[PDB]
């Protein structure tokens, strides 16, 4: 696949990394955060560079993913 | 004698290395680490690099203002009343990054293990 590396900063400050595809939905990303960090999706509000990422869009919908050399840091809030 | 030392360490087998401090030798080959990001956990000593600061010309991964991590090279450091900043060059351009904005990929950290690995 064409998977890509992103980072996520939790509320505690802990940074994790995930492999995602440009076609993953925000809900799918929250499900991956859940799988890795146990944070229920009902607790999870994601943003990139201060813009809310909403359920039912993909990462590509937000123009977040670039090339494989630049890894966006999402933040939970 | 490793307790209180600044390190860069990873907490998963394929993960990145993050800055932190050793707070205790806990045995079973592990050390309790308080990461600058706040996470604390017991990490394997093999996954700890005893280098502080990260040396000149090290290839690192740094968080730019645009909220993307990408590779760069350390070109200098400044300690401004407690805080360490790194000067990191990317495609010819130098910017200053806080210590906690500078991390190492698996390969980048692996490059430093023979010189700075704990053990």
């Amino acid at each position: 696949p064409g998977s890509m590396l992103i980072f996520v900063k939790t509320l505690t400050g802990k940074v994790i990394h995930l492999e995602v595809e440009p076609s993953d939905t925000i809900e799918n990303v929250k499900a991956k955060i859940q799988d890795k960090e146990g944070i229920p999706p009902d607790q999870q509000r994601l943003a990139f560079a201060g813009k809310s990422l909403e359920d039912g869009r993909t990462l590509s919908d937000y123009n977040i993913l670039k090339d494989s050399k630049h890894h966006p840091l999402l933040r939970l809030r | 004698s490793f307790v209180g030392l600044r390190v860069v360490a990873k907490w998963s087998s394929n993960g990145y290395f993050y800055s932190g401090k050793i707070t205790r030798d806990v045995g079973a080959g592990k050390y309790k680490l308080l990461f600058d990001d706040g996470y604390e956990c017991d990490v394997l000593g093999k996954d700890i690099l005893l280098c502080d600061p990260i040396p000149l010309d090290t290839e690192v991964t740094a968080l730019s203002e645009d909220e993307y991590f990408s590779a760069g090279v350390v070109k200098g450091h400044r300690k401004e009343s407690g805080e360490l900043y790194y000067s990191i060059e990317k495609e010819g351009q130098r910017k200053w990054y806080k210590r906690m904005a500078v991390i190492l990929s698996l390969e980048q950290g692996n490059r430093l293990r023979e010189q700075y690995g704990l053990g």
